[PDB]
């Protein structure tokens, strides 16, 4: 088959400056009578993939004039003038043959606009939720920026693993912040055995990671 | 064609050819059914010697036809609730179209000096375009069923013949006929001329 | 089914002459003792007929139908069986077959996938095709059937009629002459551009008596065909074959006397046509109306009348990026063509949908 | 395409089938192709068969798989197509686009390869699972309001919803009548299938302990609707 | 011409020396109920002669 390799997969961008993608084809694609065999495609998260550039380079389905692709022997890219907060999507390559089609690796496009400062919340387990047999306790981060963080749980000084899932939002239209809730769940039993909770958060934007950390015994 | 003169609410004989009245008697030989529907008032463009859309690129009849089109207004059966984008025409072609044949060929036509590769690009587009249909739509977008009957007179024998079989042979008498269409006046005698079965 | 033959002997076609044959009837109508010209399919006096001839030797060439052919074959014990018609012969179209069995004749046409090689073997093998999907029409006819027997045929497709003529005869081409009387007028109405003959091997691998075929081809001509009283043909004349003939024909008599005729014109016909440019195809600009910095509004959209001037649609973005160029009404491809007069031109700016409520109706 | 049917819990040992639910467009006359998502970075296409107006064969382009357990068959009466998958060996999560290729012309396409222009009309609607679990009824657990924030005099509280099942479940404070500091995180999935939500709300503790705060949860699939007040 | 009209209700000579004049009326030819008192003969054995 064709493999696809994107080299910057991972990176943030910045409004009013132009960033670029590249995937590579296994294969040559030089037998084209003037047409390049190859096209782009954005995936909107969340409604539906859509279409910037065909084959060619040329422009169709509407796209604005500020996207712009081209390339011509083992070279590959794709030109903005300007990312904005409708340009929120993962981008992937394709080549027009091997009709065993394989897409390459997914992106994450994380634009980088201004720092948010996390605010930290915890929520403890109510009487009810122990009663039930299992204790589930909440760490909660509300309007941060960027997107990427490294949230982890902390019981007695050790690092918990294998027990604690994240949910994050999407870019809000209104503060354009993103939000991140992690969710940590024990049994009854285990939680009984253990006093201190905490949970700790790193940020690209603070200096240091910020811990909030609280006792059984209280409400 | 007396019970069809009833069986469907069609035009009648807004053409020129064989006379209407009189069709009992017509033995004619080898038509061509032919059926479609079009959009409007391309009903006009459907006649011998007429230059159009459709009679340039589409279907094309030529100066002798010896017959004439049936149509009929049909906003129910071809109309649908949704889209109705079940018919395609084509108005894109290299040259002419020459008549009593049929050219299906899905290929991409180009304008400009640049060629494609089967790929609608820049100046490359394609012939086939859709017909808009809906029961909500007025006269000049009204699906209309029309066909085509041609009534061409050939010396092979006609194996159709109006229901006018009656009476029997006179010998001997100049008395009037109409044998296969023929009319004429003569006597109905014998000879000694060998024919072929053919 | 099918055998692949490798036992081919390589040997280029053989022409031999065709004097007083490929003349049948026009038509069905009787003529007796009289002079008649008919324009129709002929094959010319005195043309180039390929010789065939198998024995070992496996003559199965596969000719294109450019148009109507005719067959003719020194047949002895019956050796061939019928012949193959169709475009490119596999399932992809609908081929005519022509196959005769032990003791009758059946015509069947459907999307045959012959093979290669296709050919039959008492007899009790039939290897021509593989399979057949849909098919419609089927026929069955009565049998037709020192070399002894002379059988000619000739094949027609005129207004998708499969007139195919049959004549038996007892007895290189033998000079004579024979009337083709037609047989069976067949309405097929499809598609013919090659065509190909069958054959019989017997088995004693295989052997292969002596036979021989002719294949011929139909061209348009006017013939002089003279009839008797019993109603057949006598002799045929060609016009274009030579001026002798051109005298007879145009005179309506097979007996030309001592003098001179006038019969026919000489002339030569044109290859070409010529039509030079003009030049000062360009009078008025459409820049100032398409390309401009202001446009009017949709409540007071300018009126500008051009005229006196030339329409250019070459220059003004003709190949287009593709938008919503589709109307109804006038091609672009036919708009030079169109002898318009008074083109009237107002731009406005709309939002959105709306470009569907700018239409007639 | 604008809605699609299928989906739903199947065991693998049984029949699978997909479909596109069209409208007025030109679908009889177009090439289609069924494109499905993997829950990690990337994407494969599944499928694809052509129309019968252009030629007479279907150019039918597979991979392995797919002449494995797959089949297709169009109708030409209609603007659907029918996928029927007669087993399944390993099949988690798919999405089943409905994509359009943008292609009227074919040429130069034999039966092993045939250049592909591009998609644009990729449609959502179809979710497939295999985990084979079952549904029931939501539990609503309230979270005590706490002041240790940046901002003192604000609290927030909110309703934590466990043991859910499927994902869709609507969540408002005061029947929609708080607008500020709403926010719904979505579903996350567990070891054991399940899901869970965590949605939290902000106020300000001067009207803590005087405005009530009453959550109201509604599980349509379930058919439970739980109101839960939260008080410190 | 030839219609139902022109076949078994009125039927015109090859000759007439001169045209028909028509017009349209919506209002005094139709009521609020159904206008059924005009009708137009539709079976015959034989043609009508002009
Ligand atoms: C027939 O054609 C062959 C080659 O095409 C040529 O050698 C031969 O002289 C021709 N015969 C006649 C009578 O034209
Ligand atoms: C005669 O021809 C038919 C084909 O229509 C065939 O089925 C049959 O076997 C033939 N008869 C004999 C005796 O082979
Ligand atoms: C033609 O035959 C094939 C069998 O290979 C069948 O699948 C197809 O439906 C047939 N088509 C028609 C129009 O009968
Ligand atoms: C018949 O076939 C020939 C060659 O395959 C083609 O050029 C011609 O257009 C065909 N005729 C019709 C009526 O399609
Ligand atoms: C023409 O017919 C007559 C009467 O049957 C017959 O005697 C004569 O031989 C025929 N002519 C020929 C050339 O056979
Ligand atoms: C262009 O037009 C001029 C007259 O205006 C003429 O003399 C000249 O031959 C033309 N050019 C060509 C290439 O015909
Ligand atoms: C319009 O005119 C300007 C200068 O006159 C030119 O630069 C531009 O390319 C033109 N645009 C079009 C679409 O012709």
């Amino acid at each position: 088959d064709i493999v696809l390799t994107q080299s910057p997969l991972s990176l943030p961008v910045t409004p009013g400056e132009p960033a670029s993608i590249s995937c590579r084809s296994s294969q040559s694609l030089l037998r084209s009578n003037g047409y390049n065999y190859l096209d782009w495609y954005l995936q909107k998260p969340g409604q539906s993939p859509h279409l910037l550039i065909y084959l060619g380079s040329n422009r169709a389905s509407g796209v604005p004039d500020r996207f712009s692709g081209s390339g011509s022997g083992t070279d590959f890219t794709l030109k903005i003038s300007r990312v904005e907060a409708e340009d929120v999507g993962v981008y992937y390559c394709m080549q027009a043959l091997q009709t065993p089609y394989t897409f390459g690796q997914g992106t994450n496009l994380e634009i980088k606009r201004t720092v948010a400062a996390p605010s930290v919340f915890i929520f403890p387990p109510s009487d009810e939720q122990l009663k039930s047999g299992t204790a589930s306790v909440v760490c909660l981060l509300n309007n941060f920026y960027p997107r990427e963080a490294k949230v982890q749980w902390k019981v007695d000084n050790a690092l918990q693993s294998g027990n604690s899932q994240e949910s994050v939002t999407e870019q809000d239209s209104k503060d354009s912040t993103y939000s991140l809730s992690s969710t940590l769940t024990l049994s009854k039993a285990d939680y009984e055995k253990h006093k201190v909770y905490a949970c700790e958060v790193t940020h690209q934007g603070l200096s240091s990671p910020v811990t909030k950390s609280f006792n059984r015994g209280e409400c | 064609y007396s019970v069809l003169y009833n069986l469907a609410p069609f035009f009648t004989f807004k053409c020129y050819g064989v006379s209407p009245t009189k069709l009992n008697d017509l033995c004619f030989t080898n038509v061509y059914a032919d059926s479609f529907v079009i959009r409007g008032d391309e009903v006009r463009q459907i006649a011998p010697g007429q230059t159009g859309n459709i009679a340039d690129y589409n279907y094309k009849l030529p100066d002798d036809f010896t017959g004439c089109v049936i149509a009929w207004n049909s906003n129910k059966l071809d109309s649908k609730v949704s889209g109705n984008y079940n018919y395609l025409y084509r108005l894109f072609r290299k040259s002419n179209l020459k008549p009593f044949e049929r050219d299906i060929s899905t290929e991409i036509y180009q304008a400009g000096n640049k060629p494609c590769n089967g790929v609608a690009g820049f100046n490359c587009y394609f012939p086939l375009r859709s017909y808009s249909f809906r029961p909500t739509y007025g006269v000049g977008h009204q699906p209309y069923r029309v066909v085509v009957l041609s009534f061409e007179l050939l010396h092979a024998p006609a194996t159709v013949c109006g229901p006018k079989k009656s009476t029997n042979l006179v010998k001997n008498k100049c008395v009037n006929f109409n044998f296969n269409g023929l009319k004429g006046t003569g006597v109905l005698t014998e000879s000694n001329k060998k024919f072929l079965p053919f | 089914q099918c055998v692949n033959l490798t036992t081919r002997t390589q040997l280029p076609p053989a022409y031999t002459n065709s004097f007083t044959r490929g003349v049948y009837y026009p038509d069905k109508v009787f003529r007796s003792s009289v002079l008649h010209s008919t324009q129709d399919l002929f094959l010319p006096f005195f043309s180039n007929v390929t010789w065939f001839h198998v024995i070992k030797r496996f003559d199965n060439p596969v000719l294109p139908f450019n148009d109507g052919v005719y067959f003719a074959s020194i047949e002895k014990s019956n050796i061939i069986r019928g012949w193959i018609f169709g475009t490119t012969l596999d399932s992809k179209t609908q081929s005519l077959l022509i196959v005769n069995n032990a003791t009758n004749v059946v015509i069947k046409v459907c999307e045959f996938q012959f093979c290669n090689d296709p050919f039959l073997d008492m007899e009790s093998e039939f290897r021509v095709y593989s399979s057949a999907n849909n098919c419609t029409f089927e026929y069955v006819s009565q049998p037709f059937l020192n070399f002894k027997n002379l059988r000619e045929f000739v094949f027609k497709n005129i207004d998708g009629y499969f007139k195919i003529y049959s004549k038996h005869t007892p007895i290189d081409l033998p000079q004579g002459f024979s009337a083709l009387e037609p047989l069976v007028d067949l309405p097929i109405g499809i598609n013919i551009t090659r065509f190909q003959t069958l054959l019989a091997l017997h088995r004693s691998g295989w052997t292969a008596g002596a036979a021989a075929y002719y294949v011929g081809y139909l061209q348009p001509r006017t013939f002089l065909l003279k009839y008797n009283e019993n109603g057949t043909i006598t002799d045929a004349v060609d016009c274009a074959l030579d001026p002798l003939s051109e005298t007879k024909c145009t005179l309506k008599s097979f007996t030309v006397e001592k003098g001179i005729y006038q019969t026919s014109n000489f002339r030569v016909q044109p290859t070409e046509s010529i039509v030079r440019f003009p030049n000062i195809t360009n009078l008025c600009p459409f820049d100032e109306v398409f390309n401009a910095t202001r446009f009017a509004s949709v409540y007071a959209w300018n009126r500008k009348r051009i005229s006196n001037c030339v329409a250019d649609y070459s220059v003004l973005y003709n190949l287009a990026p593709f938008f919503t160029f589709k109307c109804y009404g006038v091609s672009p491809t036919k708009l030079n063509d169109l002898c318009f007069t008074n083109v009237y031109a107002d731009s406005f700016v709309i939002r959105g949908d709306e470009v569907r409520q700018i239409a007639p109706g | 395409q604008l809605v699609e049917s299928g989906g739903g819990l199947v065991k693998p040992g049984g029949s699978l089938r997909l479909s596109c639910a069209a409208s007025g467009f030109s679908f009889i006359t177009y090439n289609m192709n069924w494109v499905r998502q993997a829950p990690g970075k990337g994407l494969e296409w599944v499928s694809s068969i052509s129309s019968n107006i252009l030629s007479s064969t279907s150019y039918i382009y597979y991979a392995d798989s797919v002449k494995g357990r797959f089949t297709i068959s169009r109708d030409d009466a209609a603007n659907s197509l029918f996928l029927q998958m007669n087993s399944l060996r390993v099949e988690d999560t798919a999405q089943y686009y409905c994509a359009r290729t943008r292609s009227r012309s074919v040429r130069n396409c034999t039966s092993a390869t045939c250049p592909v222009d591009a998609f644009d009309l990729w449609g959502q609607g179809t979710m497939v699972i295999v985990s084979s679990a079952s549904t029931k009824g939501p539990s609503v657990f309230p979270l005590a309001p706490s002041s240790k924030s940046t901002s003192g005099g604000t609290a927030a509280l909110g309703c934590l919803v466990k043991d859910y099942f499927p994902e869709p479940v609507t969540v408002s404070w005061n029947s929609g009548a708080l607008t500020s500091g709403v926010h719904t995180f979505p579903a996350v999935l567990q070891s054991s299938g399940l899901y869970s939500l965590s949605s939290v709300v902000t106020v300000p503790s001067s009207s803590l302990g005087t405005q009530t705060y009453i959550c109201n949860v509604n599980h349509k699939p379930s058919n439970t609707k739980v109101d839960k007040k939260v008080e410190p």
